[PDB]
């Protein structure tokens, strides 16, 4: 349900409910911590905007959808989906299950290399560094459990206007060689 | 004007009282504990109306809220099991109409209760010096840093250039990866990335320190065994620039 594009494009993200309601309202968690509240349906609304988000909801086939329209980095969260129902003296509000949304930016000049980098203290332990690769290309979790490979992760160095995308491997094995890791 | 929830995180061992403290300064009427597993999904634990109200939720757990001043709703948990191992996050909301309605939210507190403390571990810190053939190619240098063996979760990473931290050219892992994953009890590794300028890197006077902040025992907690006590601490590596 995870959902990775490239920022400038669109984003739709769907939700489905039971128990029908009077309210509909969608959130961001952060970083898997706090929650912001982003926008706000009534039980007599077809569609909301508030500037990039625009929010779908019928009570026909209780669901809704938020579309993001063209994406920013910062747009990178998990949504939530939250009903308010209410015998008018309370407010139960609930939360769905979440989407995790990530926005890649456009790598300008790709150079996909992988290199080795040593220890600074005085060991024999290594690091393999995937690094300047396209933002459409797949880092494969390793089939081999004496190998560990990291998630993709983008670096901003604003003074020069330049973006980078990185992944790293390491093992435990003797004699590591770099030259394979990765390989898809 | 912001809600706040301390301690952001927490690891003790069971059988032990936590209260987690909530606060919020404008003046919100209604309050609420949300619980939140690596299931995914929130919870509705706690909520109040009001000073003097205080309320069941959907999901019932062995915990206590008090609301004695409206800026202030504690939760306590009278004994800790590992069976409370969760987030907990705390919000507030109106009761008047004009962009109506929406919870703010604190950014909780992440607790780990362990049933044995041999469990816990502080992290091994490293820091690999950028390639010398991606200083050839591409004029640029890039310092890893990996943090591996620890246990629990929680950790913070940060990168310390001349003294001063950065975050401009910086990457971390959005999470930590299992070493073990079939294992209940597996401890974490994690890295980050930091690019410079070759240039900058080949200044022999610059100093770098990557820095893991880790969230442990406690001063007293007991502790009979030959490894020293896995305190919440800060294990730190360091390289220098090279000259070329």
């Amino acid at each position: 349900q995870a959902l990775s594009i490239q920022e400038g494009e669109n984003a739709t993200m769907n939700c489905s409910y039971k128990t029908s309601i009077n309210n509909l309202q969608w959130y961001r968690q952060n970083s898997g911590r706090g929650l912001v509240h982003l926008i706000l349906i009534r039980s007599n609304e077809r569609e909301k905007h508030s500037g990039r988000l625009r929010v779908t909801l019928d009570t026909s086939k209780k669901s809704s959808s938020l579309l993001i329209t063209a994406s920013r980095a910062a747009d990178t969260a998990s949504y939530f989906c939250a009903p308010f129902d209410r015998g008018s003296t309370l407010g139960r509000l609930y939360f769905g299950r979440g989407t995790q949304l990530t926005v890649w930016p456009d790598i300008q000049n790709p150079d996909p290399a992988v290199y080795q980098l040593r220890d600074s203290k005085s060991s024999d332990k290594s690091v393999c560094l995937f690094t300047d690769f396209d933002s459409q290309t797949n880092v494969s979790q390793s089939k081999d459990s004496d190998v560990y490979i990291t998630d993709k992760c983008v670096l901003d160095m604003r003074s020069m206007d330049f973006k980078s995308n990185s992944a790293v491997a390491w093992s435990n094995k003797s004699d590591f060689a770099c030259a394979n890791a990765f390989n898809n | 004007a912001d809600i706040y929830q301390t301690p952001r995180y927490l690891v003790i061992g069971t059988g032990k009282k936590i209260t987690l403290e909530c606060s919020q300064t404008m003046g919100h009427d209604k309050m609420y504990w949300y619980q939140q597993d690596p299931g995914m999904e929130l919870h509705l634990i706690h909520y109040s109306y009001g000073v003097n109200s205080t309320e069941k939720g959907d999901l019932s757990s062995e915990s206590t809220v008090s609301r004695i001043r409206t800026e202030h709703f504690p939760l306590t948990l009278e004994s800790a099991r590992p069976s409370h191992t969760s987030q907990y996050l705390c919000a507030s909301s109106e009761s008047r109409t004009g962009i109506n309605y929406g919870y703010t939210f604190g950014s909780g507190t992440r607790l780990t209760v362990v049933e044995d403390l041999n469990k816990v571990f502080p992290p091994e810190v490293a820091v690999f010096e950028p390639s010398e053939a991606e200083i050839s190619h591409t004029q640029k240098a890039t310092l890893v840093c990996l943090a591996t063996g620890f246990y629990p979760d929680h950790v913070e990473l940060s990168w310390w250039v001349n003294g001063k931290e950065v975050h401009s050219g910086v990457c971390t892992d959005p999470q930590p990866l299992k070493e073990q994953p079939a294992l209940n009890d597996s401890r974490y590794a994690l890295s980050s990335r930091l690019r410079v300028s070759a240039t900058f890197w080949q200044d022999p006077r610059n100093h770098f320190r990557c820095q893991v902040q880790f969230y442990g025992l406690s001063e007293n907690d007991e502790w009979t065994q030959d490894r020293a006590k896995p305190v919440t601490q800060i294990v730190s590596a360091e390289a220098w620039g090279r000259a070329d």
